[PDB]
């Protein structure tokens, strides 16, 4: 039952058992019906949490690994464990990416939905890119960039500079340029332009000028200050 | 902001995913915009105007809390400390540093997120957040009769008419024991 | 390999993946060799973390469950999820309890080890008792009390009042009396006596006084202040 | 201390399981004890005597950190803030509130827990803990030559002879950039 799954999903979020929450939202998505904004947030949050956990464990075991200088064996322990974590991480990404390609993006009727899921597609390919190596990488990074670019495209046409989804994409997309592409200048442009246009719209004093996305803006300026 | 291997460096930011945060003075416009819809459209009055909202967020942001859906503020609670058993008119614009009661000035959920249990999660959260503060032994708020049964689900108890009048509106006072 | 497992376990602790850390320590324990103090701490910490997580989720889903207003509406959802969590919790406890009965307590050569594992035995039966349903409860609560009592017995004979392990048992054993047995007076006696005796030994300024267990003592007094 | 449903109430305590905490003045005796074994037995001198240890823990406990194995203190780092490029003799007993460098006065692991990597986990941890503090841009400590290669694994760099003499002991100064 769709409701029961959502009810249990909101329950798991509070119980802090995000893997359960994701499973519930994965099932709801698999009934082929377009998700409500609430169900969409629930799916995004479940997965952002499920994957973030592994990403964090990854960064730490990697640091430990590169700091294990000398000890071939102790370093190999971190190498294998890191790989164990990478497989887990890879599976999670392929999971949502599949959900995206099969139900989420195809059902996206509005532009707000299309940009949300396209950004989410860029997001997971980015996470996948954080651990990719070999020739697989060049491909993953293109996949991310193209989803991000398309969302950006639609964003500019159908959304106000201050829209939380338009702004969120700005943040993630600029970070993609900064650390995945090593393009500081372009990364900063993306972020500054977005922030400035948002500020511009607000400086007009319109009830329409969101004012809901204050945080995403502080986040943007912080990154700028950082870079 | 953990950067393994780089102790004093802060990690870059990417879009978060559902969180509870103390509000900042910059979040004031978003509060008043919800207040326009939530309070001003029904009664022609609202708990705090932008100036008043900004005031409490600069003076005592730790007595405030909002549910941010992926970076978007969709529900809030603006508070301050009070130092008397009953709420008085003047307590509307007052914050008493050595107070003992968390005075909830306003509580609202964005219209597109109501009836999802989010207002309750926030209220519960806020009671724990402020309850943890070593001087805050109680929580106080005023609401119209309709919301009285709602607030009782959190431990608040009817304390009769509130001595505070807003415009041409009267409310019931509610008290909630904490530590 | 025993070392690799410990190395990977210390790795999982840092990566914050306690379920992996537990699995590693469960394997080390299964090689039938007595654990070093380090390996012992690692096992205790892995499991204390693995189970604590579920206990926390349990308390929250239970609270939500009784709060739930109306009929058997979504009251039945929390109920089922809580039960799902209880099974998970039950399995974890049986896991360490079996490890305890098969390798840990049988290999305990010193009194310090005997009291540690006996306390750990009382601990897990306590966690099992927190979710114990009706008739199963009585037995579980006896099992907990008897392990705790035996450890307390040995503790009084072979350990100084200020020993971290003796003191640790005092804390957990008094809480057992307080919330599992509903015996405030006995609970407070246990805690107060332990604290006072520790203070007494520290007072003579002797060389054998511990001062390593300051925290366990603050914890004890806090509980007293609480009760 | 989360008690779902009871906001201001603190949950009872049971034995914890490995944690990192700021030390309290009460933990001073345990600190000096490790110092007796760890330092006084080799050189007949130690970084801080009980009084000095208690002092820093009362004045600036946030600049201290200990690894507690299930409630037992087995490793520590006592620090304070310094406000000069180089360490001086007088800086041994000084804490400079507006300082910019976390001065690690003493670092020791209990003999029964050494060579387990725990001292490293603590030092790393401490660099992150203090590095996060908005004024602390660097970390400084002195050690004997043998420990120089050890400290370089954390970012510290040899800064030549330290101007601080303890008893009849000379040390090498180490600097570690943070924020
Ligand atoms: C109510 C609230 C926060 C719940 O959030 P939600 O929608 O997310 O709710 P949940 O989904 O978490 O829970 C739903 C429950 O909320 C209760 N509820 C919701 N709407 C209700 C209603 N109309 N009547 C009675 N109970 C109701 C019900 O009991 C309902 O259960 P049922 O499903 O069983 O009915 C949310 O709906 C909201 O932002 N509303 C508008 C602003 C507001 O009223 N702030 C409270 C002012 S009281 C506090 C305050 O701010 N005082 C300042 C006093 C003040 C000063 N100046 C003013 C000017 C005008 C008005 C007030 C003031
Ligand atoms: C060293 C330490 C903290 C490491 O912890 P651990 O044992 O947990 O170590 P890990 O397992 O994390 O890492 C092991 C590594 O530590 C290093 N290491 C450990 N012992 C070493 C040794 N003897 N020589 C060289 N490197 C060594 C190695 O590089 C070794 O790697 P290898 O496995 O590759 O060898 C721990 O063993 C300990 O508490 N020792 C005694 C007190 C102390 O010396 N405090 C440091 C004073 S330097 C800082 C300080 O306090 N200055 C005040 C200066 C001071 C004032 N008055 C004094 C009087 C006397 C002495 C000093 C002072």
């Amino acid at each position: 039952d769709k409701n029961e799954l959502v009810q249990k999903a909101k329950l798991a979020e509070q119980a802090e058992r995000y893997d359960d929450m994701a499973a519930c939202m994965k099932s709801v998505t698999e009934q082929g019906a377009e998700l409500s904004n609430e169900e969409r947030n629930l799916l995004s949050v479940a997965y952002k949490n499920v994957v973030g956990a592994r990403r964090s464990s990854w960064r730490v075991v990697s640091s430990i690994e590169q700091k294990t200088e000398g000890a071939e064996k102790k370093q190999q322990m971190a190498r294998e464990y890191r790989e164990k974590i990478e497989t887990e991480l890879r599976d999670i990404c392929n999971d949502v990416l599949s959900l995206l390609e099969k139900f989420l993006i195809p059902n996206a009727s509005q532009a707000e939905s299309k940009v949300f899921y396209l950004k989410m597609k860029g997001d997971y390919y980015r996470y996948l890119a954080e651990v990719a190596a070999g020739d697989d990488k060049k491909g993953i990074v293109d996949q991310s960039q193209q989803a991000y670019q398309e969302a950006f495209e639609i964003s500019k046409k159908e959304m106000q500079p201050t829209h939380p989804i338009r702004l969120g994409l700005a943040l993630n997309f600029s970070v993609f340029y900064y650390e995945i592409l090593n393009s500081p200048e372009k990364a900063c442009s993306l972020a500054k332009t977005a922030f400035d246009e948002a500020i511009a719209e607000l400086d007009t004093l319109s009830e329409e000028s969101y004012k809901d996305s204050t945080l995403i803006m502080q986040l943007l300026r912080d990154n700028l200050t950082l870079w | 902001s953990g950067i393994p291997g780089s102790p004093g460096r802060q990690r870059r930011h990417t879009l978060p995913a559902n969180e509870f945060r103390c509000l900042t003075p910059e979040d004031a416009a978003g509060v008043f915009e919800i207040e326009r819809e939530a309070f001003i459209s029904v009664s022609g009055n609202c708990p705090l105007n932008l100036d008043e909202v900004q005031h409490f967020l600069t003076l005592c942001p730790e007595l405030s809390l909002g549910w941010f859906v992926e970076g978007r503020l969709v529900a809030f609670i603006i508070g301050s400390l009070w130092d008397e058993e009953r709420l008085t008119q003047e307590s509307l614009a007052l914050h008493r540093p050595r107070g003992h009661s968390a005075h909830l000035h306003a509580l609202a959920v964005h219209r597109s997120f109501r009836q999802q249990g989010k207002g309750s999660v926030l209220l519960w959260r806020y009671l724990h957040h402020v309850g943890a503060q070593p001087a805050v032994r109680r929580a106080v708020l005023m609401c119209e009769d309709a919301l009285v049964p709602f607030y009782q689900r959190f431990g608040f108890h009817p304390a009769g008419p509130c001595a505070i009048v807003v415009g041409s509106l009267t409310f019931t006072e509610m008290h909630c024991s904490l530590r």
